[PDB]
């Protein structure tokens, strides 16, 4: 029950913060999906105050700030598609920015919590709201397109699974413990398989690579479904509410007890385990100059080998502590604190 | 009150 | 092989001929491998065993047996926010208790047990463990450890589609705390599930009540974060519109009062719809056909909702049934009352239709009866009978009064004695009964008072009193003050409404007076009764017979008869001279307690307490002195030392007798008074005026068992006794005793039990306001009203 | 004492009951049989006179015991495979061996024969004497011989 | 508090200090056998040590619980015509006042539950066992509690009579005819009858219980 | 005099004039109850009548007092009607 | 219930 | 000190 304490290291390295400014309040103590996100070498970050910073991404420094507000309670993680940054709030609103001025482009109300970070596909955005029922928006004016409706248990886990899609369809999990594919055209359903074993069995976001659809459930089984037919190919018993990577012919991930994981795709046999980091509250591990990067609550940033796992670094970022997941993209590596403040690692 | 001197205090008999 | 004995060995506790019946292969049959192999299995299904051994020789087979029970004794530890009963209770509903069988497959069932059980009370991550002890005997005991998990704490309530009203305004009548402010923490944040259910529903009559008709909760959902630390709670709400009421329509059998009904049905036009006005219609339509017999009416709301003009219309149905009579009724709990002392406070007749404001009014007179410490009613129907029930009081008996006696040796007042009956309800018969006696070296003091309070059945009482009080300052020479006096008062009530009763007796008293020490006050009244005594000496003399006509009104509305927390009661009590009495005068008393709740629970209470009176004489007379006012102590006003608060002798220098000079003595010639003396002793005065402001406050750290038993209160006390008839313009360098100004004040925490020993009263006060020569009495004690 | 009822005797003083004649032309109202009392030939210890301790039951030290009790009669049952070597015990212990202000006192006769599978070692009362003088009550025999049928027994359990 | 023993040794004080009289300890004694032995050989016999002692007691709810315990759990029990003569005892015993006793106040006007409880106790003692050696005594007792149940009726229907309730007293009057008609109390309270028929102008309702009256005069 | 205040004192069947027009001969005893409730005092002795006594006693305004009696023969019909609405 | 100190004994009947 | 309660049992006795 008590958390494990920070393991000893000689780091291969030195990293350090290319840059760090702070967005404002940040999310605090307050579950959330909003991690930043980059693209066109600028990147765009927000607080659950409403306020939101479009910051360049080698000297980081804003370009342009506004504020969406009572407090708008931005949950709905950063996602960039386009010409538009698309954010996703508790009060049931996903707001629509324009990218270069920061304007709201469009601005519609949705059926429940915008929890799950918006999903970009085939000129549709893909929201997963908190009262189960998923929600498609159209790009250009936002208006509800078609909407599929998940069973919702009397008791689930906070955050919802943001889809993904692959061949003209989407992958999503419920809070119920099953794995559900729909189509894009007007939402009707395409296959439905139970993943899990009063208990929780929440989903994430599911991954497809090569035809073969991976997906993770809280307190039940890591699983590889085919995406056609949804028959189940192999299952192993871990469970984990953080993202997992898959890269080549080996999945990492981190579990429900903050284990770091090695597995293969073919049959989920294990490769190592880490378990320094017991107890210890991860966020979703990120591939990064070929070593895996995890964040923990107290603020520090691990570093793992992916040969072997064991440790090649570790490093005092901030105080707040790491909740939501770090992003990596163009060479640029991105964490954001519960404190708000954005970092840069080199 | 009744003054009781050899005891030196008072003694309340009214009621 | 064959079967024909079994000799078991080792088989502790269950039959050996059992043992042996129990298998399906009984004696008398032919016994293979596979036949024992099943015969092991089956004493294996008992669940008493956990070893079976068996060895075969033809006929013949022997067992050797290991037994499971028994459970020695069940103990619990690392709990510190719940008792170990409930634990206890859901081992026992588990199937697991004392002195049955310890089974090692269920120990895993406990575990998941009491994760379970702090799964439902919002400590999911608690983690627990089970330690069994190996006895040398066959019974072993347990012992249950478990860390309790911390508990998951409400993060955020939300509501969605919410427009009209802010949010933190609708969260503010919730029961569920979203954040407690640190500046006055009076509460915790924690989830439960009735909690959350009355949330709902406060919340959907907040929306009903101001206006929306067509408000709805779409969904909630209550969510905790992966840390189990944190739980979110949210409600969807689709609000609607307001709603004007346009009209109501009242049909059905209406039973003959359908213009009461209708004044009780009445709507102001423009009024907006609500829930609570419906709900209040409808049992006032109940309660209104309840008092004219019809106990059991079908009231029903039928609204219908005019969107097209956002207008509901109310339509109502009211079907009275039929008119309900008495059949019998009934007292339960009345083990030392006579059933005729529960029976005459009743205002609805047996064997006569019922009114439900006659049960009730039945009930209030019992509550201010003072016997009981509940009361109870139910009105059940008679079965078999479709208009027809039976009235059901229930009641707790309270310890009414108290007994006391005492006894001392070789104290301040030498050999003492002392005795007192007081009683409320005697021996169950309804008669107020109080004994009173003392015998020490200075008092002889006996007092008899018995009171019938239904002389006759219309509730007119008689009562009377005895007393006899002899004084002796000191035990010999018998030249000290004396005071002795006696007499008898006899007393006729009745009552001139449900309220209001009105007392008229007479009284007569005897008091005898010899050698009292000169004094301003008391030779101003023996002045004024024209006689002469001198100044210069303590011999002196006097005595009068009084006759007085008594009267007395009472107003009592008060919720209850020990512990009110509703209503007042004001008594005046008085007496006038009878003509041919030795003194002339009259006195009047006035007493007022008024209960104000604050909380609709009725525990929070304010309380004022007002207490007055004057007398004077008449006919160029004065009241005489032993009729004097006085005020301090527990009764008027806590904090001062009991009957010290007003005037002060003001003594004369006279040769005081029974002088000894190694005592202190009062102004003495001999010792050498030449002029006037002031003093601090109490004498009293013929006007007083105290009052009280009582805040009663529950009780912090008793059960709701014995909170019904235990008072607590914060008290600020005033009060001024004075003389009216003193005259500063002779006495001027002397205090003036006539100047009612001089009030007293105090403050302080006032504590009263209904002990089994009788009332006890605990009051530690602070006299802020205080004069000089006033004496303090910070902690002071009382038993009795 | 110890073994009298508490409370007075006050209700052996209570009138007998007669029923009210019935006048001619008319009846009285039908009686409900909920407080009728049936009429109880037999006659008893009555008052203070009642032996109100528990009566006596049957225990052993021996586990298995299936011990019952009618009469006079005492029984000792026990499983064993042979019953010919609790003779010897039973009557060895019998050979070697204040609630009332004055005692009783009385001997016993023995017996012994198997049924079935069990063993019976029953026990049987002779007579019993009181201040002098003999006693056939029959609450004194049950108790007594329960008493006697536990000392036999607690001695053949060593 | 009780030692942990095997239950011989313990059993046997537990008995001498019950067969000495002393209740207190005995009780905790017995209390002990009970709780750690549940299902022994020795229980039948401390259930009813149990009875006995919390009646002697005084501790009348613990009687009443206990026996409560015995009927339920063996309802087949050889001697359970003794708990049932138990069960009627402490009924009896609980409609009883020690100082009301003294004063000689007459309780027949008070609650009549526990006599009520005491009279079913004691008239299924003797409808299903009549040849039980405390059915004399039980018989008596429902003598006693007959009485005292008509009194307290006797009692309701003057109290009416004071009133001036003619209805009342007249269907108390004849719920007393109905359910205790061979006893004094409703001899008694057939003139209150009369006098509340004549106060309804009911003559020949008054005239009929005239004739009860001087039937039996 | 009598000052004393003395409560509302009222017994048996509450009658109305609309009720009393209800009840004519030949009417069964269940018709009879249904129509007035059933009565709170019948002839305990033989005969089967019924007793609808209507008493109003006021603190100290006189007393009234309706007796309506309803014979039933043995069939359990109504065979004689008679209603006293004074004394 | 009772006390008893400096030679004075007071008693109070309980129930 | 002295204290007589329910069966007389004494407590004090000055200590």
């Amino acid at each position: 029950v008590k958390m494990s304490p920070l393991p000893t290291v000689e780091n291969q390295f030195t990293p350090t913060t290319a840059w760090s400014t702070s967005v404002g309040s940040g999310i605090g103590n307050f579950y959330s999906n909003l991690h930043p996100a980059l693209a066109d070498n600028v990147v765009y970050a927000a607080d659950r105050a409403g306020l939101v910073k479009a910051l360049n991404a080698d000297d980081g420094k804003e370009i342009w700030s506004v504020s969406l507000a009572e407090p708008a309670l931005l949950s709905g993680g950063v996602t960039v598609s386009g010409g538009h940054v698309y954010i996703g709030s508790e009060k049931a609103q996903v707001y629509a920015l324009n990218t270069s001025d920061g304007t709201v482009a469009w601005q519609t109300k949705v059926a429940g919590e915008a929890l799950s970070r918006p999903v970009v596909s085939d000129g549709l955005v893909l929201i997963h709201t908190s009262n189960g029922q998923l929600q498609a928006l159209n790009e250009a004016d936002g208006a509800v397109k078609w909407t599929v409706n998940l069973d919702m248990p009397s008791l689930s886990l906070r955050g919802e699974s943001a889809p993904t899609t692959a061949f003209g369809a989407a992958v999503v999990g419920g809070d119920n413990g099953r794995v559900s594919a729909v189509l894009m055209e007007q939402g009707q359903m395409i296959w439905q398989q139970r993943i899990s074993q009063r208990l929780s069995d929440v989903d994430t976001t599911p991954v497809v690579v090569n035809g073969v659809v991976f997906a993770l459930a809280y307190n039940g089984n890591l699983t590889a479904l085919d995406l056609r037919s949804g028959q189940i190919m192999w299952k192993r018993e871990l469970g984990s509410v953080n993202d997992f990577i898959v890269d080549g012919n080996r999945i990492y991930l981190v579990d429900q007890n903050d284990r770091v994981m090695a597995l293969t795709i073919d049959g989920g046999v294990t490769l190592w385990t880490q378990s320094d980091l017991l107890h210890r509250l991860l966020t979703s591990p990120v591939l990064y100059n070929g070593n895996l990067v995890v964040g923990d609550s107290e603020g520090y940033l691990h570093w793992i080998n992916v040969e072997d796992g064991r440790f090649v670094a570790q490093q005092k970022v901030d105080s707040s502590g790491f909740q939501t997941e770090p992003v990596a993209a163009d060479g640029k590596l991105l964490i954001q604190a519960k404190d708000g403040t954005v970092y840069s690692i080199t | 009150f009744g003054t009781i001197h050899k005891r030196r205090f008072r003694y309340w008999f009214c009621g | 092989f064959v079967v024909k004995d079994i000799h078991f060995e080792g088989l502790q506790r269950v039959a050996v001929g059992a043992a042996l019946l129990s298998m399906p292969v009984r004696t008398g049959d032919t016994v293979n491998d596979e036949d024992i192999s099943n015969t092991i299995r089956a004493l294996f299904a008992t669940g008493n065993f956990e070893d079976v051994r068996v060895l075969r020789d033809g006929d013949t087979l022997l067992v050797q047996v290991k037994e499971r029970p028994t459970i020695a004794s069940i103990t619990f530890s690392g709990n510190k926010s719940v008792k170990d009963d409930m634990l206890k209770q859901n081992l026992e509903a588990s199937g697991v208790r004392v002195g049955e069988s310890l089974d090692r497959t269920t120990i895993a069932d406990i575990e998941k047990g009491l994760e379970d059980f702090y799964y439902s009370v919002g400590k999911y991550s608690a983690s627990v463990k089970a330690v069994v002890t190996p006895l040398p005997r066959n019974r072993v005991d347990l012992k249950l450890v478990f860390q309790e998990g911390v508990s998951a704490e409400i993060q955020q309530i939300n509501i969605v589609g919410n427009h009209a009203f802010t949010t933190d305004e609708l969260i503010s009548h919730f029961q569920l705390r979203d954040e407690v402010p640190w500046w006055n923490v009076v509460g915790d944040r924690k989830y439960q599930k009735q909690k959350l259910a009355g949330d709902l529903e406060t919340l959907r009559s907040y929306y009903l009540d101001r206006g929306y008709a067509r408000f709805n909760i779409d969904s909630t959902q209550v969510s905790l974060t992966p840390d189990k630390k944190g739980i979110y709670v949210t409600v969807n709400i689709t609000e609607g519109d307001q709603y004007k009421l346009s009209g109501v329509e009242v049909s059905g059998n209406l039973a003959g009062h359908s213009a009461e009904i209708e004044q009780l049905t009445k709507i102001e036009p423009g009024e907006l719809y609500n829930g609570t006005k419906v709900t209040k219609m409808e049992d006032d339509i109940k309660k209104l056909l309840g008092r004219y017999g019809y106990a059991y009416p079908r009231v029903q709301s039928m609204p219908e909702i005019n969107d097209a003009d956002k207008t509901v219309k109310l339509r109502v149905n009211v079907d009275a049934g039929n008119r309900f009579y008495v059949r019998k009724i009934r007292f339960e709990g009345n083990d030392t009352s006579k059933d005729a002392v529960l029976r005459r406070e009743m205002r609805q007749m047996e064997g006569a239709w019922l009114g439900s404001d006659l049960v009730d009014q039945g009930k209030e007179r019992l509550n201010r009866l003072g016997f009981f410490e509940t009361v109870d009613t139910d009105t059940q129907r008679v079965p078999g009978s479709p208009d027809q029930v039976d009235v059901v009081y229930k009641v707790k008996e309270r310890n009414t009064g108290s007994f006391n006696f005492g006894i001392g040796y070789g104290t301040e007042s030498g050999v003492s004695f002392q005795a007192g009956v007081q009683q409320d309800n005697w021996l169950g018969t309804g008669y107020a009964v109080g004994i009173n006696g003392t015998k020490n070296d200075y008092q002889t003091y006996a007092e008899l008072s018995v009171t019938n309070p239904y002389f006759t059945v219309d509730g007119v009482s008689l009562g009377g009193r005895l007393f006899y009080n002899d004084f002796q300052a000191d035990d010999a020479d018998l030249s000290d003050y004396t005071n002795k006096s006696y007499g008898t008062d006899v007393t006729l009530g009745f009552p001139i409404n449900e309220y209001n009763s009105l007392r008229a007796g007479l009284g007569y008293v005897h008091n005898s007076l010899s050698n009292m020490q000169p004094q301003v006050a008391m030779w101003r009244y023996l002045y004024s009764m024209g006689e002469h005594p001198s100044t210069s000496d303590q011999d002196n003399s006097f005595k009068t017979d009084d006759f007085t006509f008594n009267y007395g009104w009472t107003y009592n509305k008060l919720d209850r008869g020990y512990f009110p927390t509703d209503g007042s009661r004001v008594n005046l009590t008085g007496k006038v001279t009878i003509p041919g009495s030795d003194n002339e005068y009259y006195k009047v008393t006035l007493d007022t307690a008024t209960y104000v709740p604050i909380d609709d629970d009725h525990k929070w209470v304010v309380l004022g307490r007002t207490r007055w009176g004057y007398g004077d004489g008449l006919g160029g007379k004065e009241m005489p002195f032993y009729e004097n006012f006085y005020a301090g102590g527990s009764s008027t006003v806590r904090g001062f030392q009991s009957n010290t608060i007003g005037p002060k002798a003001v003594y004369f220098p006279h040769q005081a007798s029974n002088y000894d000079p190694d005592y202190d003595y009062e102004c003495a010639t001999q010792d050498g008074a030449k002029d006037l003396c002031k003093s601090d002793d109490a004498v009293g005065g013929n006007a007083m005026a105290v009052a009280s402001l009582e805040f009663i406050t529950p009780t912090p750290f008793i059960s709701d068992k014995y909170a019904n038993s235990v008072r607590t209160s914060f008290f600020w006390d005033m009060g001024t006794v004075w003389d009216t008839n003193w005259d500063s313009s002779q006495y001027s360098g002397y205090p003036d005793y006539s100047d009612p100004s001089n009030i007293r004040m105090s403050a302080g925490i006032a504590l009263q039990w209904m002990s089994p020993l009788g009332p006890l009263v605990f009051s530690y006060a602070q006299p802020f306001k205080k004069y000089d020569g006033d004496k303090a009495e910070q902690f002071q004690f009382n038993i009795g009203k | 004492y110890k073994r009298q009822v508490s409370g007075d005797e006050a209700y052996l003083e209570a009138a007998p009951l007669a029923e009210l004649h019935a006048p001619a032309g008319m009846i009285l109202p039908v009686t409900s049989g909920d407080y009728a009392i049936p009429v109880t030939n037999g006659s008893g210890a009555v008052g203070k006179a009642l032996d109100i301790r528990p009566p006596a039951q049957p225990l052993a030290l021996v586990s298995g015991a299936r011990t019952q009790f009618t009469g006079d009669t005492a029984s000792l049952l026990v499983e064993n495979g042979r019953g010919n070597t609790l003779w010897p015990q039973v009557v060895s212990v019998l050979q070697a061996k204040l609630d009332e202000d004055e005692q009783y006192r009385g001997r016993y006769q023995i017996s012994v024969k198997p049924q079935g599978y069990q063993q019976a070692v029953t026990v049987k009362l002779l007579n019993l004497e009181q201040a002098g003088k003999p006693v056939a009550d029959a609450a004194s025999m049950q108790r007594y011989s329960t008493e006697m049928m536990n000392v036999i027994s607690a001695g053949l359990d060593k | 508090e009780v030692p942990d023993n095997p239950p011989n040794e313990i059993y046997a004080t537990a008995q001498q200090k019950l067969q000495d009289g002393n209740w207190r300890q005995a009780i905790t004694q017995l209390e002990a056998l009970d709780n750690r032995y549940p299902f022994g050989p020795y229980s039948q016999q401390v259930q009813l040590d149990l009875i006995y002692a919390y009646y002697k007691n005084a501790d009348l709810p613990l009687a009443q619980a206990a026996i409560d315990r015995f009927i339920r759990l063996n309802p087949t029990h050889p001697n359970i015509d003794y708990v049932m003569y138990m069960r009627g005892l402490t009924n009896m015993a609980l409609d009883d006042s020690a100082l009301q006793g003294f004063f000689g106040v007459d309780r027949s006007d008070r609650d009549p539950q526990h006599a009520r409880a005491a009279f079913s106790d004691f008239s299924k003692l003797v409808r299903g066992y009549p040849n039980s050696q405390y059915t004399t005594d039980a018989t008596k007792r429902l003598v006693f509690l007959k009485d005292r149940l008509a009194k307290y009726e006797y009692s309701v229907a003057e109290y009416y009579t004071e009133r001036g309730a003619w209805v009342a007293v007249v269907n108390r009057v004849e719920g007393m005819l109905r359910d205790y008609p061979d006893t004094q109390a409703t001899r008694d309270a057939l003139p209150l009858m009369e006098n509340a028929y004549r106060q309804m102008q009911m003559n020949a309702q008054a005239e009929k219980v005239a004739k009860i009256i001087a039937a039996n005069s | 005099e009598r000052v004393v205040y003395r409560p509302d004192i009222n017994q048996g069947n509450y009658l109305t004039a609309n009720d009393v027009s209800k009840i004519r001969v030949g009417m069964t005893q269940q018709q009879v109850a249904y129509a007035l409730g059933t009565p709170l005092m019948s002839d305990p002795f033989g005969t089967n009548t019924w007793f609808y006594v209507f008493r109003q006693q006021p603190g100290h305004e006189g007393v009234t007092q309706q007796t309506l009696t309803l014979t039933f023969n043995s069939s359990g019909v109504l065979t004689n009607i008679d209603n006293k609405p004074a004394l």
